[PDB]
């Protein structure tokens, strides 16, 4: 808006471009970390700050916005693990008291 | 492609790799020989035809007046062959001559374009 | 689709307004057996659950209709098409018992406390 | 039917009325004795007025359905539409192969159908539903806000309608708009459209507007961020 | 199909067959209702059971079965043997008192009749109440609510009919209403009442001034303690919130929520901050004496922001020394390996 | 029981508008109604493809995130004869 510059977009047509290469991160960090990553892009900063090599990236808040509208419709979208059995992204805020 | 007028027969450019991709039913479909076999024509006045028949049995062809025909009163046609002139049905080359048929069609006439 | 209903027509029809359909079992009859899934209309569900006919009829003046009907009403059970006998005629087309209501000036007799 | 002096055989539990002392029957609005189902009382002259419909299941609305969903057992419709589908001809048996597609991943694996029905309404996040400072003093919320509202008004008023005393055309007329509402934060449009108060004829966006939409979730989840 | 038209058609069709008389039926009918009143309280006399009791026992035998009870109040009335027995003891009541079990239940039939009758009456009525933020539906359905209030009060010993006592218990339900639901951000009824006024003024003033007025007309015109605070005030209040969603600039699609930013979460900037100024704070309330230190450490970034209250059992004095003493020694020597200086904020 | 088969050709748009993973068909087809079915039916979307893996902004099934190479470790000489020395003093007594 104002002072801070803003984004720039990163389109379907770009992410192909990165899916074609063997560019894994480098698109995970920008579907996570770099947009939408909301403890990620934290943790994210505070790392580059101390040094620190990036950490591993943490469920986007794409993801969790969708789980829940999907949620508040009937439908129940939940994460699986090796076995077929729970796994958490909301990391522990949907557990409840 | 095209636009209903007269006898406006294939589709070029990206219309067409529309049409190939998508597998759809051509604006000047071309009738397909389902039966390898020899061919056989005749004259009446509003309607072609076109025959393929081996010792086992014969097939007929109804090719209205705009269509041009490729074969002649003679010899064979193998499955899926062109009996009309112009664009082919992915689906009919699928039945007639097979996946590997269409398949093979698919690519090349993709590639023409 | 799941539940052998008219899969578009017989939802919308109970869901957004009342058009009931009889879901374990209802004993007394249309004309045919209780309906299982079948579904019905308001009119003749409100036959069903009061009592076959509703018909309440009030005379216009004081003395010549409230006669016909009072003498004919209190005990005696009125067959169908009972014909009153004044204003027009007061016709009661439906079957077994009836029950009358005031009475003005006339002669009393017969009436509650 | 009217009965004057009705009399007492105990085999079943007592029907109807004793000469003029007991009453056994109910007062004068539902009471089944024999095949005949209803009684009305005029203690004017020992009258049981008996009415003849009877015990007649009659619903309409989710309440129906809910009902017949939870009654079927699919392995039942599973079996007896495999034998309507190899069997008859092709009209009623295409029907049941249509109809046994569904049936089958409710038994194969996931979850079973009595959940269909809609009893409990999950509210969306509030922070997804914003109410924020805007300027002047301006305000701005998520549209989902106003749906919701519109479905906890109605259920609210629905339930003090049940409470108060219940005049059936009110209640349907009410579990009507009750049931539109329910509509409206899930899918807005399917059924009419419903509006803010006049200055947007806009869609309020319902929360399928928000997964697929115009411009939605899964879509720009995928145009860019 | 369409929503208004089937109830217009499903309450009028049923009035159409069953109006009341304009003396007798609703005479007959508030007779009854008031004998059910008489006879239920008599009713809870010689049984010892609340009138709420046996309200709810009769309407069950003459409203609905186990289902209306079930669904509807959740489960404290057993189904069926609960209101049963109470039934029995209805039943037990002799000749005399087995009368008023009989009028109240045809007394309660009669008061769902003259509810159900009079139910154009609320639809004639809700209809002008149309344009006020509510729908026609809703309107007519709280109104209706209203006809069941009246209902409950009117005294057929007093003469006058239902007609005229509807209207006011309807037009109360209504207008309540419209100032309780109406708006996303409630807003009680007398600053409603008080909205309106402003508005009617300010109706009056365009009349002539050819100026919208300024809120200083307004202010005059409304009356004892109006000012321009005031009035640019409600009028703030008076505007609708806006759609989160609506379309913005070139319509072609834009969504007004995406521009708003955030507040509360720590732009990274403030991560960093946050993990410099704890770690930095940590070490100097370490190497330092927890009397004090502590003290005015919890008592300010622990709990809530009391000198002597700060300290434990040692006095004002030694808090005051500590404080003084240990909080310049702290900053001198910050002064010298200068980490805190340059203000973190 | 053999499972007689009848080869079939259906267009590029068609192929992938029904597909496995409900995930990817929510994206295009009609969310409304591929989700009603992949519901209905409890679909388990194992995750392969970059469409239906990236919503998930899970890292992509294909490029350096193979499972051919995910794991790999490194070493230097010095760190190999390290770890046998730990093997060596498994000896016990
Ligand atoms: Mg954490
Ligand atoms: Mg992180
Ligand atoms: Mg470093
Ligand atoms: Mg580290
Ligand atoms: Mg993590
Ligand atoms: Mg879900
Ligand atoms: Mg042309
Ligand atoms: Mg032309
Ligand atoms: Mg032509
Ligand atoms: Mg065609
Ligand atoms: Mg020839
Ligand atoms: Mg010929
Ligand atoms: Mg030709
Ligand atoms: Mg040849
Ligand atoms: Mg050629
Ligand atoms: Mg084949
Ligand atoms: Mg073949
Ligand atoms: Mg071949
Ligand atoms: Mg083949
Ligand atoms: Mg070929
Ligand atoms: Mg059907
Ligand atoms: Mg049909
Ligand atoms: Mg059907
Ligand atoms: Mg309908
Ligand atoms: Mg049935
Ligand atoms: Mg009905
Ligand atoms: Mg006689
Ligand atoms: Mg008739
Ligand atoms: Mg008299
Ligand atoms: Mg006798
Ligand atoms: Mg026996
Ligand atoms: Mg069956
Ligand atoms: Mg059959
Ligand atoms: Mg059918
Ligand atoms: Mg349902
Ligand atoms: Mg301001
Ligand atoms: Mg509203
Ligand atoms: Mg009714
Ligand atoms: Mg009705
Ligand atoms: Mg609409
Ligand atoms: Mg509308
Ligand atoms: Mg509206
Ligand atoms: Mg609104
Ligand atoms: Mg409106
Ligand atoms: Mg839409
Ligand atoms: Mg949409
Ligand atoms: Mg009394
Ligand atoms: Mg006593
Ligand atoms: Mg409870
Ligand atoms: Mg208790
Ligand atoms: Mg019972
Ligand atoms: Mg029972
Ligand atoms: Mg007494
Ligand atoms: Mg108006
Ligand atoms: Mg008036
Ligand atoms: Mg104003
Ligand atoms: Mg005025
Ligand atoms: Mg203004
Ligand atoms: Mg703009
Ligand atoms: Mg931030
Ligand atoms: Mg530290
Ligand atoms: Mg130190
Ligand atoms: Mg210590
Ligand atoms: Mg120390
Ligand atoms: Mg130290
Ligand atoms: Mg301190
Ligand atoms: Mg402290
Ligand atoms: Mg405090
Ligand atoms: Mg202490
Ligand atoms: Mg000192
Ligand atoms: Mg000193
Ligand atoms: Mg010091
Ligand atoms: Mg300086
Ligand atoms: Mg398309
Ligand atoms: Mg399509
Ligand atoms: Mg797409
Ligand atoms: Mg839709
Ligand atoms: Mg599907
Ligand atoms: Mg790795
Ligand atoms: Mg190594
Ligand atoms: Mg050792
Ligand atoms: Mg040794
Ligand atoms: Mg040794």
């Amino acid at each position: 808006g104002k002072a801070q510059f803003g984004g720039q977009r990163f389109g379907e047509m770009e992410v192909w471009a990165l899916e074609a290469y063997g560019a894994a991160h480098t698109l995970q960090e920008m579907l996570t970390l770099k947009s939408d990553d909301i403890e990620g892009r934290n943790a994210a900063y505070e790392a580059i700050i101390k040094g620190e090599d990036v950490p591993e990236p943490s469920v986007p808040e794409s993801f969790r916005v969708l789980v829940k509208e999907l949620q508040a419709l009937a439908l129940d979208v939940q994460t699986l693990d090796e076995k077929d059995n729970p796994v958490d992204i909301f990391e522990g805020l949907a557990s409840k008291r | 492609t095209g636009g209903v007028a007269g006898a406006a027969d294939i589709t070029q450019g990206l219309p067409r790799v529309i049409e190939l991709f998508e597998a759809r039913r051509p604006k000047a479909k071309a009738v397909i020989s389902e039966i390898d076999g020899v061919v056989r024509i005749e004259e009446t006045e509003e309607k072609l035809s076109v025959f393929v028949e081996s010792e086992g049995f014969s097939k007929e062809y109804k090719l209205p007046k705009e269509a041009r025909l490729l074969v002649k009163d003679g010899d064979y046609v193998e499955a899926g062959q062109p009996l009309t002139r112009g664009a082919i049905d992915p689906h009919q080359l699928l039945e007639a001559k097979g996946p590997e048929a269409v398949e093979r069609y698919l690519v090349e006439e993709i590639q023409k374009v | 689709t799941l539940l052998d209903l008219s899969a578009t027509e017989l939802e919308q029809v109970l869901y957004f307004s009342k058009y009931i359909v009889l879901d374990p079992k209802g004993a007394i009859l249309n004309g045919v057996p209780v309906e299982k899934r079948q579904l019905l209309t308001d009119e003749e569900y409100r036959e069903l659950r009061y009592g076959k006919q509703e018909t309440y009829p009030l005379p216009p003046g004081v003395d010549a209709l409230v006669k016909d009907g009072e003498e004919v009403v209190k005990g005696q059970e009125l067959a169908p098409g009972v014909v009153s006998r004044l204003d027009g005629v007061a016709l009661y087309r439906f079957p077994r018992r009836v029950r009358v209501e005031y009475v003005k000036k006339e002669r009393a007799g017969l009436r509650l406390p | 039917k009217a009965r004057v002096y009705p009399f007492e055989d105990d085999v079943e539990v007592s029907t109807g009325d004793r000469v003029a002392p007991g009453d056994v029957l109910a007062d004068g609005g539902k009471v089944k004795s024999d095949v005949y189902g209803r009684v009305e009382v005029d203690l004017v002259r020992n009258v049981v007025r008996v009415v003849e419909s009877y015990d007649i299941d009659a619903r309409m609305g989710a309440e129906a359905i809910q009902q017949l969903l939870k009654e079927l057992d699919l392995e039942a419709l599973e079996k007896e539409l495999l034998e309507e589908m190899k069997h008859p001809s092709r009209a009623r048996r295409a029907k049941a192969r249509k109809r046994l597609e569904v049936v089958r991943a409710f038994l194969d694996s996931g979850n079973r159908p009595e959940w269909m029905i809609l009893e409990a309404v999950p509210v969306l996040p509030p922070d997804l539903r914003p109410m924020v400072q805007v300027d002047g003093g301006r305000f701005a919320t998520s549209d989902l806000n106003d749906l919701y509202r519109r479905l906890i008004n109605r259920n609210n008023r629905l339930k003090k309608l049940l409470a108060q005393g219940a005049p059936e055309i009110i209640i349907r007329n009410e579990k009507r708009m009750l049931q539109e509402a329910v509509d409206a934060l899930l899918d807005n449009g399917r059924r009419g459209a419903p509006v803010t108060n006049p200055g947007s004829d806009r869609p309020l966006r319902s929360l399928t507007d928000i997964l697929s939409g115009k411009q939605g979730r899964f879509r720009q989840n995928l145009l860019g961020k | 199909k369409i929503s208004t038209s089937d109830p217009v058609r499903q309450y009028l069709h049923e009035i159409g067959q069953v109006p009341l008389l304009t003396l007798e039926e609703e005479v007959e009918l508030a007779r009854k209702v008031e004998e059910g009143m008489e006879a239920i309280k008599k009713l809870s006399e010689i049984t010892g059971l609340d009138p709420d009791l046996i309200r709810e026992v009769v309407r069950a035998k003459i409203l609905g079965s186990a289902r209306v009870r079930h669904i509807p109040g959740l489960k404290e009335t057993l189904d069926p043997k609960t209101v049963e027995e109470i039934d029995q003891k209805l039943k037990s009541l002799p000749k005399e008192h087995k009368r008023y079990l009989h009028i109240a239940r045809e007394g309660e039939a009669a008061r769902q009749h003259l509810i159900e009758a009079n139910l154009r009456l609320v639809v004639s009525i809700a209809k002008k109440y149309t344009g006020r933020g509510l729908s026609f539906l809703d309107l007519i359905q709280e109104g209706n609510q209203g006809l069941i209030r009246a209902v409950e009060k009117f005294e057929y010993k007093r003469r006058f009919k239902f007609s005229t006592y509807a209207t006011w218990w309807i037009r109360q339900a209504i207008n309540r209403a419209i100032a309780d639901q109406a708006r996303t951000i409630r807003i009680p009824v007398h600053m409603v009442e008080t909205i309106n006024k402003l508005s009617r003024t300010a109706r009056q003033l365009q009349q002539e001034l050819g100026r919208e007025p300024t809120y200083e007309e307004i202010a005059e015109a409304m009356g004892p303690g109006w000012d321009a605070k005031r009035v640019e005030e409600t009028l703030k209040i008076a505007q609708e919130p806006v759609s989160l969603e609506t379309p913005i600039g070139d319509e072609k699609d834009s969504f007004y929520g995406d521009f708003i930013p955030d507040e509360h979460l720590p732009s990274p900037v403030d991560a960093a901050t946050q993990s410099l100024l704890s770690e930095e704070l940590e070490k100097a309330l370490s190497k330092l004496s927890e009397r004090e230190a502590m003290v005015l450490k919890l008592r300010k970034g622990l709990i809530d922001g009391e000198e002597v209250g700060a300290f434990f059992g040692v006095t004002r004095e030694r808090i005051r020394q500590i404080e003084n003493k240990a909080l310049r020694k702290l900053k001198y020597h910050e002064s010298r390996t200068r980490k805190l200086r340059d203000f973190l904020d | 029981t053999p499972v007689a088969w009848k080869p079939l050709l259906m267009g590029v748009t068609k192929s992938a508008l029904s597909t496995k993973s409900w995930l990817s068909a929510a994206s295009f087809q009609n969310t409304t109604h591929v989700l009603t079915e992949a519901a209905i039916a409890g679909k388990k979307d194992e995750l392969i493809g970059l469409k239906e893996n990236v919503i998930l902004g899970r890292l992509i099934p294909a490029g350096t995130g193979s499972d051919f190479v995910r794991f790999t470790q490194v070493v230097d000489q010095k760190t190999l004869k390290a770890i046998e020395e730990a093997r060596k003093e498994a000896v016990e007594a």
